[PDB]
RNA sequence: AGAACUGGCGAUGCGGGAUGAACCGAACGUAGAGUUAAGGUGCCGGAAUACACGCUCAUCAGACACCACAAAAGGUGUUAG
RNA sequence: GCCCUGAAAAUGGAUGGCGCUCAAGCGUGUUACCUAUACUCUACCGUCAGGGUGCCCUGACGAGUAGGCAGGCGUGGAGGUCGUGACGAAGCCAGACGUAAGGUCGGGUCGAACGGCCUCUAGUGCAGAUCUUGGUGGUAGUAGCAAAUA
RNA sequence: UCCACACAAUCCAUAGCAGGCUAGGGUGCAC
């Protein structure tokens, strides 16, 4: 339904709270870890420093765990997992697993189209074979 | 001049620090400004105290050891150029470009027949006048510093001489071309003028 | 600013529905009590609920 | 006496269009609320419109970047005006209050 | 060509050579590959024979450090130059190897120029030679790989394949 | 001095509380003093003060002094809660108008517009600032707090 | 429902209310600036003449004008000026509709239509002036100073305008 | 150096102050719009080359606090009282 | 008051700088502006008030090292449950989010294995410790390859 | 070899808006 995924993009901080003094040393991992010591400017938690992770950055409970398309994705192991998904249709998108083989995707793709749950399953299908 | 592409400014009897404030701001506006008549600008106060300040700056310009700067600028165009660098943020690239946009020329540079213009009450006459601890022209400061000056006033004298001739014949021909109103005229039309604006 | 306000927030609440329920029966029974308390008058049923939620320190042998 | 000089002064940004083929440069549309008098626009044009880039609020990039426009030409002639921007403005700041 | 790096070209069109694990200075050869890129086989051969003789310098655009200077710049004026004879000798070998592949394919004496040359330091061999005061420092050697493809294609293709902007609006 | 602020129920800056007429308050107010601008706001400015800044009582959260909420709601043991009646009754400072002035609890004022509400923090009304008692100026000040 | 977390399910069409307050612009805004509304005319230039309906402000000045042309056609503006002064037709727009589409009779109807307002205009132009009138048309902005005169008056003129705006559209797909 | 009474720093961001742990304003989830504090409005540098007046002409001097110096003596027919 | 006189210091001039002097000084009043994360407001995340039906809503408070507590993420393996696989794990670019721990898929590589859930356990998460070991860049085409002159 | 120059990537009719044809001094030109 709602235009609320426009807030999810708008809100952010997709500042991207990375490690930092990351870029200088390769080793420094891209993933965040808290700045323990005083002397860090970041720990003082000003702007321009990179903002820290907290809960308060968190988006609206309704928007969370959704694609930018606004459909909820549920990862779909097989033909069976589709059966719950066809009930959703409009509500849910199905993202078809990395584990999945080509031949299995075919059955799954073909059945999905009849279900009316096109999102990312046709994209994933094109990719594997065509 | 007060537009977007002119920009030519009259230095005669203008205040150095004041000319530089507006000049910097217009270069920050993005104009390319030609400051003309550099020797004729005046900076107020007695010469002796003014020369004492510059003298220390010369004394500074005696060192470092090294070569390659610092500098003290002898001449009226040069003094004025130094003044802009201080006026504008010298740290930044924007500031730097604005500085590249100045040219200061002494006397007149190669003919700008188009008039150089006074800025909104920039001139030292009114801006002295209670008064005048003395007042010092840039040409007076620089005779004591040394000579890019000596050639510049020499040219000023020749430029002013040549132009002063031109202006007399120009004005003669203009009042002549002009006597339009020495009234003619009335012709219903003048009533139209008085109305036309009027309403 | 602050204070009384900060102190109240600084506290806590209050009960708490008991940690773990090994008994399934105890998990629904307590929930049944808050249920009865709220639709009608009964103060006791609301009181019993808290006590069942606390561990060895609230629950009384009689 | 004057001319303009004076600060009043509110306006709107209508929208800033950062546009080429690579041919065209950048346009900015401004609509000042009532202001310039028809006369005040016309004898003049070149009135420089300076908006401060401040914190509004929460953390906006609160910088020592004071922004200056100029009116290129009117388009609107009694109201709306064309402007262009030259500098760097803060981030997608169409909307924002115009002002000295 | 070989088990390779970046060929990006055509088998009918190109000739291949590569040198495997030669012991020569990695910097000196790099210079030489840089300098004698786009040129023929005959021009390059003379250019290298000249190098050994001290007729032609090889430019050292990169790689510095008390390298002799402009005895003559030859190609351009640049301070740094040597005329590394060993390193030149292996490339003479490499060009002769390619030139023989080219000849065998039946590509013409007239054929074209050197598209692609690289130089990688392959492994660095280990070795060591002892030092004073009961301490050890190591002297090692660099095996190098150099890749050559010479291509049918340079004059012709540069015109034919004419080849990159375009449009506009469906 | 902070603990007496907490006593008046000035929890933050741009907080407000009404106080009554007596020497005892004043004397307690004296410890508070360099916290405060104070004075009598007139009959009208107080009307303008309640409408924007007023809030709801306990047994409910904050719910404002807005139109519906006062007429139907607000507890009121002593007398009539309704908007005009309540405001009259506090200003007259008669019986249990001290219980009326057990407001819900602080008025949370806007910062002054134009800073006409801020003459110097440094100064007293006698220094030429904001500080201290001033009837006239408090009504001007509250208008700005809108 | 039930159990078990929790997706949807859809809705709407609600509100609500206003009404005295519906209205307040709806004549009006005209009141501040003067004038009628659209359709607006070339008095000037040329003497005898002409009609257009003001589809757009891109902003005021920069204004969009239209009529018909599916095939070969007839022209069209975005212009910052050239020629136009108002008439006496008013809609409940100011001046928003648009593209440059029309078509069925549009040019011609608008041409017959003009005659009347223009024929009403030229005596009032003789009564004031003509040569002078160009300079007014040239502006475009506009508006306050003098919104007058009569013309006589509307019903058909509204009909073309209402249609033009509706006409201005198209849907139906196409490749050219 | 060593106590008392208190706030801050430590563990407190952000705005002001050239920079600058504890000076002023200010106690900070996010994001925006508005308006303000402290403090500032010739240029750098928002924003006044503001308005009424008076002294000063040394470049005094652009300074709450501050590694901001300047005294006894103070002349003095400098100005003023 | 002002001011000079008292008034001398070491690599180069400044009141932050340019440096104006009926001021851009300093003091007396005064008008208008500018300006924070403040304050107000809009939207919304936690806590606590609480309400109401695994879920929805009202309003207040809400930086944080040492540090306490509580919820969650990820790891190898076990069992059971849900399955997945001859193009799986794994890899690198990217693509989607979750503040976030992580998450999901795609390119195009790869040629056999892998998730989820519940419950559990533990050789269970690193930038660092003149940390261990291996590999690698700059240092460099640099020092040395020079005293019987053969 | 390179100098100078085309092309494109960087006071009147009045259509129907607009123009711009043709009946009857101000300033751009290789000076």
């Amino acid at each position: 339904m709602a235009s609320l995924p426009h807030p999810k993009i708008v809100k952010k901080h997709t500042k991207k709270f990375k490690r930092h003094h990351s870029d200088r040393y390769h080793r420094v991992a891209e993933n965040w870890r808290k700045q323990k010591g005083i002397d860090s400017v970041v720990r003082r938690r000003f702007r321009g420093n990179i903002s820290q992770p907290k809960i308060g950055y968190g988006s609206n409970k309704k928007t969370k765990f959704l694609s930018p398309s606004g459909h909820k994705t549920f990862l779909v192991a097989n033909v069976k997992d589709l059966e719950t998904l066809t009930m959703h249709t409009k509500t849910y998108a199905a993202e078809i697993a990395h584990n999945i083989s080509a031949k299995n995707r075919v059955v799954i793709l073909a059945r999905a189209k009849a279900l009316g749950i096109k999102v990312t399953n046709p994209k994933g299908r094109l990719a594997l074979e065509a | 001049m007060s537009v977007e592409p002119v920009v030519v400014i009259d230095g005669k009897g203008h205040l150095v620090g004041r000319l530089a404030s507006v000049v910097a701001k217009q270069l920050l506006n993005g104009q390319k400004i030609v400051v003309v008549r550099a020797e004729e600008l005046n900076i107020s106060g007695e010469f002796f105290r003014n020369k004492l300040k510059y003298h220390d700056f010369l004394r500074k310009a005696t060192a470092f050891n090294k070569t390659r700067g610092p500098f003290h600028f002898r001449a009226p165009s040069r003094i004025f150029y130094k003044a802009l660098r201080g006026m504008v943020s010298h740290k930044t690239a924007r500031g730097k470009a604005a500085l590249e946009r100045l040219k200061v020329f002494e006397g007149i540079p190669p003919p700008y027949d188009k008039k150089k213009r006074v800025v909104v009450p920039q001139a030292l006459r009114v801006l002295r006048l209670k008064p005048g601890r003395k007042y010092t022209t840039l040409g007076k400061l620089s005779t004591s510093v040394g000579w890019k000056y000596e050639d510049v006033v020499a040219k000023l004298e020749a430029k002013r001489k040549v132009s002063s001739a031109e202006y007399y014949a120009k004005k003669r021909a203009f009042t002549k071309k002009v006597a339009s109103a020495n009234a003619t005229a009335a012709e219903s039309d003048v009533a139209k003028q008085l109305a036309a604006l009027g309403y | 600013m602050g204070i009384d306000h900060t102190s109240k927030q600084h506290k806590r609440s209050g009960h708490r529905t008991a940690p773990k329920s090994d008994n399934v029966y105890l998990k629904l029974l307590v929930k049944l009590y808050t249920f009865l308390a709220r639709r009608t008058d009964a103060p006791f049923n609301k009181v019993v609920l808290k006590a069942l939620f606390l561990s060895k320190i609230n629950r009384p042998p009689v | 006496m004057a001319e303009s000089h004076r600060l009043y002064v509110k306006g709107k940004h209508l929208s800033y269009q950062r546009s080429k083929r690579v041919n065209n440069p950048n346009v900015s549309l401004i609509k000042i609320e009532g202001v310039a008098t028809p006369q005040d626009a016309q004898f003049y044009l070149g009135k420089r419109i300076a908006y401060v880039y401040r914190a509004s609020k929460e953390v906006r990039g609160s910088k020592i970047r004071v922004m200056w426009g100029k009116v290129t030409r009117t388009h609107g002639n009694s109201g709306v005006v064309r402007a262009t921007f030259r500098n760097n403005l803060p981030a997608k700041t169409f909307g924002a209050s115009v002002r000295i | 060509m070989a088990r390779y790096g970046a060929t990006s070209t055509n088998p009918a069109k190109s000739a291949s050579a590569r040198g495997s694990y030669l012991r020569v200075s990695f910097k000196n050869t790099r210079e030489t590959a840089q300098a004698i890129n786009g040129w023929e086989l005959t021009k390059a051969q003379k250019y290298l024979e000249q190098v050994l003789d001290h007729q032609r310098a090889i430019p050292f655009r990169r790689f510095n450090s008390s390298i002799g200077r402009t005895a003559q710049g030859k190609e351009f004026g640049v301070t740094k130059a040597r005329w590394p004879a060993k390193s030149v000798k292996f490339v003479q070998g490499l060009l002769q190897n390619a030139a023989a592949n080219a000849e065998a394919k039946g590509l013409d004496a007239t054929k074209l120029y050197v598209s692609h040359i690289q130089v990688n330091q392959a492994p660095k061999q280990r070795r060591r030679t002892y030092r004073a005061h009961g301490r050890i420092n190591k002297y090692e050697s660099s095996p190098s790989h150099i890749e050559l493809v010479v291509t049918e294609k340079e004059e012709a293709v540069a015109k034919a394949a004419e080849k990159k902007v375009v449009r506009l609006t469906s | 001095p902070r603990k007496v602020l907490q006593l008046l129920r000035l929890t933050r800056i741009n907080s407000g509380t009404f106080v009554k007429v007596t020497k005892a308050t004043l004397e307690l107010l004296k410890l508070i003093e360099p916290y405060v601008a104070y004075g009598y706001p007139s009959y009208s400015t107080i009307r303008q003060l309640v409408y924007k800044r007023g809030f709801g009582k306990i047994n409910k959260q904050r719910v404002p002094l807005s139109d519906n909420a006062i007429i139907e709601a607000n507890l009121g043991k002593y007398g009539i809660l309704s908007i005009d009646d309540l405001i009259h009754e506090i200003i007259t400072v008669g019986p249990h108008f001290k219980q009326a002035n057990n407001f819900l609890w602080p008025f949370k004022l806007s910062n002054p517009s134009g800073g006409w509400g801020v003459p110097r923090k440094f100064k007293h009304f006698i220094q030429g600032g904001s500080f201290g008692n001033r009837e006239e100026f408090i009504n001007k000040l509250v208008k700005s707090m809108n | 429902m039930s159990a078990q977390k929790a997706p949807k399910w859809y809705p709407s069409e609600d509100v609500a209310a206003l009404k005295k307050t519906r209205k307040a612009a709806r004549p009006q805004k005209l009141r501040a600036s003067l004038v009628p509304g659209t359709v607006l005319i070339l008095l000037a230039g040329r003497f005898r003449g002409k009609r257009v309906v003001y589809l757009k402000h891109l902003e005021d000045n920069t204004l969009l004008i239209s009529g018909p042309f599916k095939v070969n056609g007839v022209p069209l503006r975005r212009v910052n000026a050239r020629y136009v002064i108002a008439t006496s037709t008013k809609v409940s727009v100011e001046g928003v509709n648009v593209e440059k589409f029309n078509v069925e009779y549009f040019a011609k109807e608008k041409l017959t239509k003009k005659e009347k307002k223009e024929a009403n205009l030229f005596p009032e132009q003789q009564n004031k002036e003509i040569k002078a009138e160009r300079v007014e048309d040239q502006k475009v902005v506009d508006k306050a100073l003098i919104a007058e005169i009569k013309k006589t008056p509307l019903l058909k003129q509204y009909l073309s305008a209402s249609f033009s705006l509706k006409n201005g559209d198209k849907p139906h797909m196409l490749k050219f």
